[PDB]
């Protein structure tokens, strides 16, 4: 058949330096009769893959100089000199000359940036929903550096386990940083049985968490 | 300029069926060969079927049977009909035309979401995320938008239109009991509000819902 193995999954790089993915076919993608046909495509987070090589090493107009395509037979790889921010997204391969086509599993390149701290907010439920009989206590960790992040959940100085729902956004080609929010959901009935409500961040940032909260103390 | 638009997308049930439609423009309809790639969740990309020049039509194995590819020559309009769908084949599709001759997929469509499920369509509520107080806020504020229980994707957010459109993050949607849940943040300078009005405008295509939730300073 016709397998596609593409290295590494994940890729980090420093702006101004190069990266380079391997793609591996599982026979000579020597065509019938010249060329090989062997792509690549870049996938920017929110939007649509997109051409970048063909046969091998052909760049395919728009497409910096930068990115450079090469190898034969077995292993292929995509080269990118001087990376900028702009770059980061999840790379693939193609391999259409046999049948059936097929893609790499992907590779998503990372931007190595300063470290940076999350900015943390938090807030109560609305009006509106503690009105459904609901309540959900949202609290944002946005804008950090590296992505690794995690936040605690504290109701009235106890730890919450249960009830909390997180998300991460993808790289910001902005400023090559990560957000992420962290929902706690109750009922309205039991959410007004207590009155501290905190949600710390832990990051590599610092050594003592960053934490925020508030009290249905009146206000 | 090539240009494709996809849609036909949307919620549908077990064994049932489905026809997408892709609306070419910018170029000579039948020159080209034409396929539609899908893209599951775990951000894999697998080809689904292709439509050349002459007519003819492949298709992969996953598929064979199920989907039909063909084209309205005169309208410029590329169908992919999908039959005893099954909830794998849930996924984001997007029709591509080739650069020339097989060699690349040179121009893809924004792709239309296919979902399947027995789940039923759910209109999402939203919630404001205000400042419930201001203990030690700086010359940048963040406020959101709760947006959750709705199905099925996607979901669309935004601020002021558009006005707002630096300084926002916008989580990717979390499943819960048949039920998405997404927030969506937004920071500006302290001075400018409540000073001037900062609105979230959503929208979810499949219940033909679009709601503005304007976001007021919450009181004692």
């Amino acid at each position: 058949d016709v397998v596609v193995t593409q290295t590494p999954l994940s890729l980090p790089v420093s702006l101004g330096d190069q990266a380079s993915i391997s793609c591996r076919s599982s026979q000579s993608i020597v065509h019938s009769n010249g060329n090989s046909y062997l792509e690549w495509y870049l996938q920017k987070p929110g939007q649509s893959p997109k051409l970048l090589i063909y046969k091998v090493s052909n760049r395919f107009s728009g497409v910096p100089d930068r990115f450079s395509g090469s190898g034969s037979g077995t292993d292929f790889t995509l080269k990118i000199s001087r990376v900028e921010a702009e770059d980061l997204g999840v790379y693939y391969c193609f391999q259409g000359s046999h049948v059936p086509p097929t893609f790499g599993g992907g590779t998503k390149l990372e931007i190595k940036r300063a470290d940076a701290a999350p900015t943390v907010s938090i807030f109560p439920p609305s009006s509106e929903q503690l009105t459904s009989g609901g309540a959900s206590v949202v609290c944002f960790l946005n804008n950090f550096y590296p992505k690794d992040i995690n936040v605690k959940w504290k109701i009235d100085g106890s730890e919450r386990q249960n009830g909390v729902l997180n998300s991460w956004t993808d790289q910001d080609s902005k400023d090559s940083t990560y957000s992420m929010s962290s929902t706690l959901t109750l009922t309205k009935d039991e959410y007004e049985r207590h009155n501290s409500y905190t949600c710390e961040a832990t990051h590599k940032t610092s050594t003592s968490p960053i934490v925020k909260s508030f009290n249905r103390n009146e206000c | 300029e090539v240009k494709l638009v996809e849609s036909g997308g949307g919620l549908v049930k077990p064994g049932g069926s489905l026809k997408l439609s892709c609306a070419a423009s910018g170029f000579t309809f039948s020159t080209y060969a034409l396929s539609w790639v899908r893209q599951t969740a775990d951000k894999r990309l697998e080809w689904v079927a292709s439509i050349v020049s002459g007519g003819n039509t492949y298709y992969s194995g996953s598929v064979k049977g199920r989907f039909t590819i063909s084209r309205d020559i005169a309208r410029n309009i590329l169908y992919l009909q999908m039959s005893s769908l099954r909830s794998e084949d849930t996924a984001m599709y997007y029709c591509a035309r080739e650069y020339y001759g097989y060699v690349g997929l040179a121009y893809w469509g924004q792709g239309t979401l296919v979902t399947v499920s027995a789940a039923k369509t759910t209109p999402p509520s939203v919630y404001p995320l205000a400042p419930g107080s201001a203990a030690q806020t700086n010359s940048m504020v963040t406020l959101g938008c709760l947006v959750k229980g709705y199905f099925p994707e996607p979901v669309t957010v935004t601020w002021n239109s558009g006005s707002l459109s630096s300084g926002v993050h916008t989580f990717p949607a979390v499943l819960q009991s048949d039920l998405y849940t997404l927030s969506s943040s937004v920071t500006v300078p302290s001075s400018t509000w409540p000073s001037e009005t900062v609105t979230c405008n959503v929208a979810h295509p499949a219940s033909s819902t679009k709601v503005d939730k304007k976001i007021v300073p919450r009181d004692c």
